[PDB]
Order: structure tokens, then sequence, then C-alpha cells
């Protein structure tokens, strides 16, 4: 849904990442093996976090039964 | 103020023997809202 | 007091029906058409098929 905190395998913190990851590829137009480096993510543990994270929460997030739509 | 309109999304509250639905849309689905209270996890 | 349209999100919640109004023009006709009446009757609440064109979606 969000980003996770951790990589599963690594323990390594992923979840700053996660913005900045998308900022990489959109500003800068970087390749995503490139951005992923970029980043820090060495280990494919780690490249597979961020590389293949679906932000499914920004879905969620458009059914808010709190405001006058 | 308990409820929420499913509708509008305005806040209002009930009485004894009230009219269940908005006082603003007229409509008959209320949402209880979370109020302030105490729920206690353990994170893991 | 004047119809407002109902959405499938509402029959969801409500855990109610979806439904739209059936409504059947009936002829009856007296001796062959000496004299004929009609009326539109109501029929019922006929569930309605979701993103068809009887949906509102
Ligand atoms: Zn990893
Ligand atoms: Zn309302």
């Amino acid at each position: 849904m969000i980003v996770p905190v951790r990589c599963f395998s690594c323990g390594k913190v992923v979840g700053d990442k996660w913005e900045s990851y998308l900022n990489l590829l959109q500003e800068d137009e970087l390749d995503e093996g490139t951005a992923l480096s970029r980043l820090g993510l060495k280990r494919y543990c780690c490249r597979r976090m961020i590389l293949t994270h679906v932000d499914l929460i920004e879905k969620f997030l458009r059914y808010n039964p709190l405001e006058k739509r | 103020l308990k409820y929420i309109c499913a509708e509008c999304s305005s806040k209002l509250s009930l009485s004894r023997t009230d009219a269940v639905r908005c006082k603003d849309c007229g409509h008959r689905i209320l949402l209880k809202a979370r109020t302030k209270r105490l729920v206690q996890f353990e994170a893991r | 007091a004047v119809e407002r349209k109902v959405y499938p999100s509402e029959s969801r919640q409500r855990l109610t029906s979806y439904r739209g109004k059936l409504l059947l023009k009936l002829k009856w006709s007296v001796n062959n058409g000496e004299e004929n009446l009609f009326e539109v009757r109501d029929c019922g609440g006929l569930p309605v098929m979701l993103q068809s064109n009887r949906c509102h979606l």
C-alpha cells in the first residue's frame, strides 16, 4: 500500500526513498536501475523493494469520507 | 457530534427518537465517527 | 418529494437492492377495439445491471 519501511531481506531502511525515487525518474529522467543505485540500493534484495513498489495508497486516499466532494 | 453523513459529509448528532437522516442532505445513511479514545497496540 | 438518483454504493451500504422502476403499459380492450383502456402500472423494483444503459454509472 504505502512504501515499506525496511527491505524484507536486508533490514535496510527503504521508506525514506520512495518520494525521491519518483523525482529521479521524473525530473532527472534516469532509468530505473540508475536511480536505484543513486539512492544506495545495492543488493538486489533492496533494489526490488523500490523498483516494484505499487503506491496503491494514493488510490485509497481518493475516497475520503470526511470531506464534501 | 457522534455521526457523519455518508453523502455530504456534514458532521452531526442525534437524540432520542430523532430523524435518522442528514439534516442537510436528507440522506438516510450515517457513519459513526471515531472519537478520541484509547486503543493500545504492540508494534509487532 | 421529487426524485433523486441512487448510486450502487448506497445499495451496498444499506445492504439492499440496486433497482429501477419497471413500468408496463397495459392495454385493456373491450369488444375487439370498441372501447380500449390504457394504464401504466408500477410493476416493482427491477434489479438493474451495473454499468448498463439503466445504471447511473
Ligand atoms: Zn533490499
Ligand atoms: Zn448529508
